[PDB]
């Protein structure tokens, strides 16, 4: 219950995040992934505030990837708090 | 005169527009472009066309992309002639990124409005899943230039290609007849946003559990709209406007149906939709 | 036409065919605008910027990129404004000159009377005639009616001035393409013209002067003879001298160009290592 | 026979190659560089056949890179033989 990897193949991943305490209001979730070492250009996609699960595809086998979730608030009150949740995975 | 709770609603709706609609499109960035590094051509099955149907829906909505640079330069894309199929989808990955930018702002719009946060999550999800396309199409009409057939989106510009055809063929496509007829009305900023509220809070939408709680809100904004016209527009000539706007939203609901259907046929050939489009669209 | 003259044309024609891609199909991975030097406020001795602007504005073109699928991407360059804007298309043009230069060097290397020459003199001729050879090749794909250089997928069309045509032909480089096009030369003439420009003894750095001047004269006679054999002599009597005069103007355009390039390079280093090694 | 680094700073390099053997053969020399491990997109430039020295600039301090020189023949005879010469440096 962080961020966590529900299930994974060496090419695909299933991610889950607990649906935290501010949905009112977060509008969207920016989800990022890139090979943990820098060089590859970072990939991103968004999902609606009501989603607790997302899919990350096209990964390379036995490679270390970094995943991050950014919560984007609708203009006006947070909850001036955030942090981005992170996890590192080997396929 | 317009009553204080109606005045309060418009004030809110107008603030949501201002806070969540970038008329300059200045934050729409890192979008894909054609010829800048999708589905492989079909050589040549029996059960496809479907391909011919998708082609028949897409050709009527053919646009050219114009990208003005800060420096003053102008990059301009003219799409290919049809050939079949593959050529026909060259601009759809850009449009996916365009819909995704638009959707963020729509969701943000709804989230700002009090009468939306107050509603239960399960019903919030149902309204945005059903009205996102419509809200976005109303917003697109605001930047439409009926004279030039262009959607002026700041640095970006999407101008419809010559039908030849002519305007006879052009308005035969519901989507374009809508923008052209809606533009003619020459609505106020207050009207477009009320129109956006009435489209958002629609009880008829599949998935809506708390039907009464939503239908009462639609009716409120509808009265707020009808009242606004009776206060801020010379009533003799602008008597029939409220019913006209209401009819446009009925057509917008049916365009949405036609669109969901067209999108499923497109997605059947190649998955063009982004994760946000999928969730807002039933995937 | 004599057998040694026939033998020369045959060779020169084979070198064109082997080293000039009229389709530009192998010119790839080139830079594009919106895909370089920082603006000046400061300055006093620039001044240098106004001259570069005055040389560049007359040669303003628009880029058209046709795609395989049938699509057409089209760039309209910025109006002059202040600075920077004026150089938006120069990094692409650097890659364009570099593609062209490879082919020119290849052209020379194919010709027997070029390999036979000593390295120190090979270096001198290519360092002096590369720009000219490339400009002759560019004229072959030039369309005088539309003011476009049709380079296969790429197309570079001159911007309106009005101004021009009065202002247009006041720039030596454009008067050249327009006047050279009018002549309506054969493939044999363009390549002989290319040989005469390549083997020029006058070029700085040439040590074996006699050995080169004799070759220029050979191709010049080979050219003059070709016109006297394959073109109706009454009307086409004055053609050889016209072509020869064009090459004198091409030598002076080259001078004007080397000078314009040094002023451009003084503002920002746009030239590629290959362009540098030739200039 | 071999390509060497004449002098180097942690940002710039001076390379030297001894000149075949050939030419007649060779129009230009395609010179390449990029950090030896894959990820970065390989850089290239050409120089005329008569050049024995070239410059490689904008390098990152202390970083294993790979350099290669390809000889390009004018159409007709090599010298049907080639090989590309290679070296590795870390600034
Ligand atoms: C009004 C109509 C001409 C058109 N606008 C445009 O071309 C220019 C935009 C700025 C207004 C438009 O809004 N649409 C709606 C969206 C669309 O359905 C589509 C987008 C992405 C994908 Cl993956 C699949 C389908 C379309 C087929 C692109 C038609
Ligand atoms: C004929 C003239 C209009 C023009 N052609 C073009 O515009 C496009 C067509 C030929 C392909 C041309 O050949 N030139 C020559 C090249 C040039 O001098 C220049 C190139 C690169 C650099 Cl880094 C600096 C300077 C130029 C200023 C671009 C003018």
């Amino acid at each position: 219950a962080d961020l966590e990897v529900v299930a994974a193949t060496p090419t695909s991943l299933l991610i889950s995040w607990p649906p935290p305490y501010y949905v009112e209001g977060v509008t969207v979730f920016r989800i990022t992934y890139g090979e943990t070492g820098g060089n590859s250009p970072v990939q991103e996609f968004t999902v609606p505030y009501w989603t607790e699960t997302a899919t990350i595809s096209g990964l390379k086998p036995g490679v270390d990837y970094t995943i991050t979730v950014y919560a984007e608030m609708y203009p006006g009150s947070p909850w001036m708090d955030i942090q981005p949740i992170s996890i590192n995975y080997r396929t | 005169g317009l009553t204080e709770e109606q005045r309060m609603m418009i004030r809110e709706l107008m603030d949501a527009q201002m806070k969540t609609f970038d008329t300059t499109f200045s934050h729409f960035k890192n979008f894909r472009l054609p010829g800048v590094l999708e589905s492989l051509q079909a050589p040549s099955r029996e059960e496809a066309a479907k391909w011919s149907q998708v082609r028949k829906d897409l050709c009527s909505l053919k646009v050219s992309l114009q990208l003005r640079g800060e420096d003053g330069s102008v990059w301009n894309y003219k799409p290919p002639a049809d050939s079949g199929g593959k050529e026909i989808f060259s601009l759809l990955p850009h449009m996916a990124d365009m819909s995704t930018y638009m959707f963020k702002g729509i969701i943000s719009f709804a989230k700002v409005i009090s009468y939306f946060r107050d509603l239960p999550i399960e019903d919030q999800i149902s309204l945005l899943k059903g009205a996102a396309f419509e809200l976005c199409q109303l917003r697109f009409n605001t930047v439409f230039n009926a004279e030039t057939g262009t959607w002026e989106c700041g640095r970006l510009s999407y101008c419809l290609e010559d039908t030849a055809g002519g305007f006879q063929q052009l308005l035969l496509e519901p989507m374009l007849k809508f923008h052209y007829m809606l533009k003619k009305l020459q609505l106020h900023e207050e009207e477009y946003v009320l129109m956006q509220a009435i489209s958002l809070f629609s009880p008829d939408r599949p998935g809506v559990l708390q039907h009464r709680v939503v239908d009462q809100l639609q009716e409120q904004f509808a009265i707020t709209l009808k009242s606004y016209i009776e206060c801020n527009r010379p009533q003799p000539a602008h008597r029939f406007l409220f019913l006209k706007i209401m009819a446009m939203l009925t057509e917008l609901r049916s365009i949405n149906a036609q669109h969901t259907q067209r999108l499923l046929r497109i997605q059947d050939i190649h998955p063009f939709a982004t994760p946000l489009m999928q969730e807002l669209f039933g995937i």
